[PDB]
């Protein structure tokens, strides 16, 4: 079936710049596309239609331009009310959404400032344990978390979530917490998690040992 | 114009429920009538088209047979029947209406899961000498082991707003849902104010306030 790529995956730019993002079919298309903004926990909102037809009362820096193959949507002057993730969708046959594209404001990198909380006394009575590491005031996005028990590297026991762009310093914060039994918590000593960020010219680690 | 869309819950996996979906506004019989869905963080995923008078029927891939799309022109709904769920298909599902996609409905969401309703253990996440930088402290509450989503958490009763990061929950392996709900306040003050996080997870009738204390 119909199939559509949308590069970038992410993009940043400041306000006022031109925001440019493409779309690719499987197929030509010829001009049959939509676009959309989705803002979070929030429905879409239809921008363009047949590639180039802005919607009515959409702003008029919101622009397309398509040819069976390569689509362009252009955001001609980034306003903050951009921040959102823009869908691409084809109906030359059937319809399919793109993966889409998150746009969010650029603004100078920022190092996380990491903060590590070992598993409360109430949690280690219950049976289970929780380490929580948090990476906060971050920017952009990409941040890995490592985490490591007596060094080991774990892989699969642990999970994260990350904010949305702070509406007024810009930047991410993310919270991981790795979980393992109690058991297997009183039986290691070094609990560490080890940040890679573009602000860290070498990973930052925070590490405790368990008492 | 307003499409709403009703039914939404946790269902057990392979086993049904309905959604449905009133429009107001229009002239429902101009339009066909769209189901999207979006899983937690992901993408939009178009699932399937009514024609404007019912003829003409398509689902995407993902369907696999399992869904009915129908139409009713005199009460201006549209349906779509889920007979046999599967945890990969939780999701919000949305409704939208096209000749593009310009009118949508807020969303209903689908849970599917065999997780049986539970309240959350909030655990603190107590302020530190490595919770600690440079003057600042960071502390927290882990809203750990509940089920269904939502949460809602707020500090001192919302009068702390500034430097509260309240994360995106995760579902855990087990099928129940956790998240964290951080604060970053000046180190001095941890002896002299009092760091409350307020919990509430209605489903499980179960409000929470818990006192965060250094060590």
């Amino acid at each position: 079936d119909i199939q559509m790529t949308q590069s970038p995956s992410s993009l940043s730019a400041s306000v006022g710049d031109s925001v440019t993002i493409t779309c690719q079919a499987s197929q030509d298309i010829n001009q049959f596309v939509s676009w959309y903004q989705q803002k979070p926990g929030k429905p879409p909102k239809l921008l363009i239609y047949d590639a180039s037809n802005l919607e009515s009362g959409v702003p008029s820096r919101f622009s397309g331009s398509g040819s069976g193959t390569h689509f362009t949507f252009t955001i001609s002057s980034l306003q903050p009310d951009d921040i959102a993730t823009y869908y691409c969708q084809q109906y030359e046959n059937l319809f399919t959404f793109g993966p889409g594209t998150k746009v969010d404001i650029k603004r100078t990198v920022a190092a996380p400032s990491v903060f590590i909380f070992p598993p409360s006394d109430e949690q280690l009575k219950s049976g289970t344990a929780s380490v929580v590491c948090l990476l906060n005031n971050f920017y952009p996005r990409e941040a890995k978390v490592q985490w490591k028990v007596d060094n080991a590297l774990q892989s699969g026991n642990s999970q994260e979530s990350v904010t949305e762009q702070d509406s007024k310093d810009s930047t991410y914060s993310l919270s991981s917490t790795l979980t393992l039994s109690k058991a297997d918590y009183e039986k290691h000593k070094v609990y560490a998690c080890e940040v890679t960020h573009q602000g860290l010219s070498s990973p930052v680690t925070k590490s405790f040992n368990r008492g | 114009v307003k499409l709403v869309e009703s039914g939404g819950g946790v269902v057990q996996p392979g086993r049904s429920l309905r959604l449905s979906c009133a429009g107001s506004g229009f002239a429902f019989d101009n339009y066909a009538m769209h189901w999207v869905r979006q899983a937690p963080g992901k993408g939009l995923e178009w699932v399937a088209v009514i024609s404007l008078e019912g003829r003409n029927k398509y689902y995407a891939g993902p369907a696999k047979g399992r869904f009915s799309i129908s139409r009713d022109n005199s009460r201006n709904t549209v349906h779509l029947q889920m007979n046999s769920l599967r945890p990969e298909d939780t999701a919000v599902y949305f409704c939208a209406r096209d000749m593009g996609m310009d009118v949508w409905g807020q969303g209903t969401t689908v849970i599917v899961s065999s997780a049986s309703t539970k309240g959350p253990s909030v655990f603190p996440l107590a302020p530190s000498s490595k919770s600690t930088s440079g003057g600042t402290a960071a502390l927290g509450c882990l809203v750990k082991d509940y089920f269904p989503e939502p949460v809602t958490v707020s500090w001192n009763s919302g009068a702390l707003t500034s430097g509260v990061h309240t994360f995106p929950a995760v579902l855990q392996s087990s099928g129940l849902y956790s998240l964290s709900s951080v604060v970053t306040v000046p180190s001095s003050s941890l002896g002299t104010q009092t760091y409350i996080c307020n919990v509430n997870h209605k489903p499980s009738n179960t409000k929470v306030d818990k006192k965060v204390e250094p060590k």
